[PDB]
């Protein structure tokens, strides 16, 4: 089946690194470009990193422009995200994306993710 | 004068489904800028006239902004039907305003594809007037639960704009921008009516 099974994701302190795991199954991974998204709660889903098939062409927005790495694994049918330097405010649920991948299902060709939370938050006084 | 400029030549834009509303109120309304603009493709008002807007006070301005296809710019009005005007953005009948919108193709298209930008296309209900969902929750197509995970008749509500470089105006991304007007003291303004508050250093 059309199926995107993310995973990776936690708690760290602020300053703190983080690696997200995006395997994909059903469909030639290496056919489809993967964007990374994130919902903050009470925000609506933002870009955060799109890369390219199976080139090196990555593209950051300015959310995160500067503390986040994204690259592919399509020998092992996988995408990743490196986040470093995490704040509280990146405290979010980061989803993976590959669009126009389903055929024969109408308007509905995107394939999403399930979602990884990941929490930035402080020790406790 | 207005900050009209912040939500028309704004950098980057919000998804249909995800709407920016501004509120605009005490400062001089120039509609003059909007009227000798050769750029704005739609420009069209409901419950009102375009020729004089200048010759009218409101006590409340709302200027949502947004991005969508060129086909789907039509959908952008009272009492209409399809996936924007039903799950993304939807106006009351008895609406009082304009639509505005120009092809911003040349910074909203992008060579490998424009993901900034969603729509919702699946949603059990219909869009109430000037109702907004950010949700992300998985639609249920068929008889049987979804159970929040995407299968069979179970999928994800949102789905991404292409705009990628075409040639076709229909499947281009435009910026629309919706200004809905509102027995209260009339704080937006005409350059002629306004009420001494030109110089409150907006
Ligand atoms: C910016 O200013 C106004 C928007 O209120 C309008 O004339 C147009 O969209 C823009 N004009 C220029 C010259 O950038």
């Amino acid at each position: 089946q059309v199926q995107l099974v993310e995973s990776g994701g936690g708690l760290v302190r602020p300053g703190g690194s983080l690696r997200l795991s995006c395997v994909g199954s059903g469909f030639t991974f290496s056919g489809y470009a993967m964007n990374w998204y994130r919902q903050a709660p009470g925000k609506a889903l933002e870009l955060v990193a799109g890369i390219s098939n199976a080139g090196d062409l990555t593209h950051y927005e300015e959310p995160m422009k500067g503390r986040v790495a994204i690259s592919r694994a399509n020998d092992k049918n996988t995408v990743y995200l490196q986040m470093d330097d995490l704040k509280p405010e990146d405290t979010a649920v980061y989803r993976c994306h590959a669009p126009g991948v389903r055929v024969g299902t109408g308007e509905r060709k995107d394939v999403w993710g399930q979602g990884a939370q990941v929490t930035v938050s402080s020790e406790q006084k | 004068l207005c900050p009209f400029g912040e939500v028309f030549n704004a950098t980057r834009f919000a998804s249909v489904y995800a709407w920016n509303r501004k509120r605009i109120s005490n400062c001089v309304a120039d509609y003059s800028v909007l009227y000798n603009s050769a750029s704005f493709s739609t420009f069209k008002c409901y419950g009102v006239s375009p020729t004089k807007l200048n010759d009218l006070c409101f006590t409340n301005v709302y200027a949502d902004s947004f991005v969508i296809r060129g086909d789907e710019v039509r959908q952008i009005a009272p009492g209409q039907t399809g996936k924007i005007a039903d799950y993304n953005y939807k106006l009351p009948d008895d609406f009082t305003g304009c639509v505005i919108a120009w092809n911003s193709n040349n910074l909203d298209s992008k060579v490998g594809g424009n993901y900034n930008y969603l729509y919702r296309l699946f949603r059990k209900s219909n869009l109430k007037p000037f109702e907004r969902d950010i949700s992300t929750e998985i639609y249920q197509a068929g008889s049987t639960p979804c159970n929040g995970v995407e299968g069979f008749n179970c999928y994800f509500p949102l789905q991404s704009y292409g705009f990628q470089p075409t040639n076709g105006v229909g499947y281009q991304p435009y910026r629309v921008v919706v200004l809905s007007f509102e027995h209260a003291p009339a704080t937006v303004c005409g350059p002629k009516k306004s009420t001494n508050l030109v110089k409150n250093k907006c």
